């Protein structure tokens, strides 16, 4: 149970941290590189979703 | 938590030969599962990482598949340079059940 | 480019309180997961823990929890092995996930710890 419950905060906690290390890009002005940081912020999104959704599955059983 | 039963823990095949190195994760592990070579006085050399990947740098010899909680390493035409011992690597640090290694096996070439 | 070294292998007597230090160099990546592994001679591969480089989110194996502690330093990851015993003897290697995957792509040469009596 403790040991668990320690272990999902303590996962979830990293997946928070995860999100936040994937900060959007700021420019708003495209200049082709605006639009190649956007590519690459949404292909890493995309990654920590599906990284978040395998690592709470199994939590869930 | 998470055990990764390999087998066989010894292979010996000819020149030429196919070799089938068989996982079995004691947990639902999807892609998270990788491939080592190890020769003796070396660190381990990545082969397949998501299951059916091949790595950068390896002979197209080596193939990873995965079906639910089974996977497996073929080496179709097994070369003189592949006598090394193979390890399988599944699950995730974060995961509930961890990661872990299999016991590994020995391959001899003939 | 990216580099991992392995040092702080020594002859211990059991209980001797050692830490091992992994040196990360050529990291282009923040954050990633930096592993310890481990394999007694003759024996096969052992995980023993990770840490996520840019937090202090460390896991362990279900037997090194207490007797090993993976600590974070700006250029440097450390394993102490808090109470070693003779099942400790072992080539430890530090082994950097540069995907966020699950799997090992750089590895240190190894460094040897010997537990004896």
């Amino acid at each position: 149970s403790g040991d668990s419950d320690e272990d999902l905060l303590k996962a979830v906690r990293l997946i928070k941290f995860l999100y936040q290390s994937n900060p959007p890009p700021n420019p708003e002005g495209t200049r082709q590189a605006r639009r190649n940081r956007r590519r690459r912020w949404r292909e890493r999104q995309r990654q920590i979703h599906s990284i978040s959704e395998r690592i709470l599955s199994t939590y869930l059983g | 938590e998470l055990v990764m039963t390999q087998t066989p823990s010894s292979v010996s095949e000819p020149v030429g030969g196919t070799v089938t190195i068989k996982c079995q994760a004691s947990q639902s592990i999807s892609s998270w599962l990788s491939w080592y070579q190890q020769k003796p006085g070396q660190p381990p050399k990545l082969l397949i990482y998501d299951a059916s990947n091949l790595a950068s740098g390896v002979p197209s010899r080596f193939m990873g598949s995965g079906s639910g909680t089974e996977y497996t390493l073929t080496i179709s035409g097994v070369q003189r340079e592949d006598a090394a011992t193979y390890y399988c690597l599944g699950g995730y640090p974060a995961a509930s059940y961890r990661t872990a290694f299999g016991g590994g096996t020995e391959l001899e070439i003939i | 480019q990216e580099q991992l070294v392995e040092s702080g292998g020594r002859l211990v007597t059991p209980g001797t309180a050692l830490t091992l230090t992994c040196k990360v160099s050529g990291f282009s990546l923040s954050g990633f997961w930096l592993n310890w592994v481990r394999q007694a001679p003759g024996k096969g591969l052992e995980w023993v823990g990770a840490i996520y480089r840019g937090s202090g989110s460390e896991w362990y194996a279900s037997w090194a929890k207490g007797r090993f502690t993976i600590s974070d330093t700006s250029t440097t990851v450390t394993l102490k092995l808090t109470s070693p015993t003779t099942e400790d003897t072992a080539t430890y290697f530090c082994a950097a996930d540069t995907t966020d995957n699950g799997y090992f792509t750089i590895w240190g040469p190894g460094t040897l710890v010997t537990v004896s009596s």
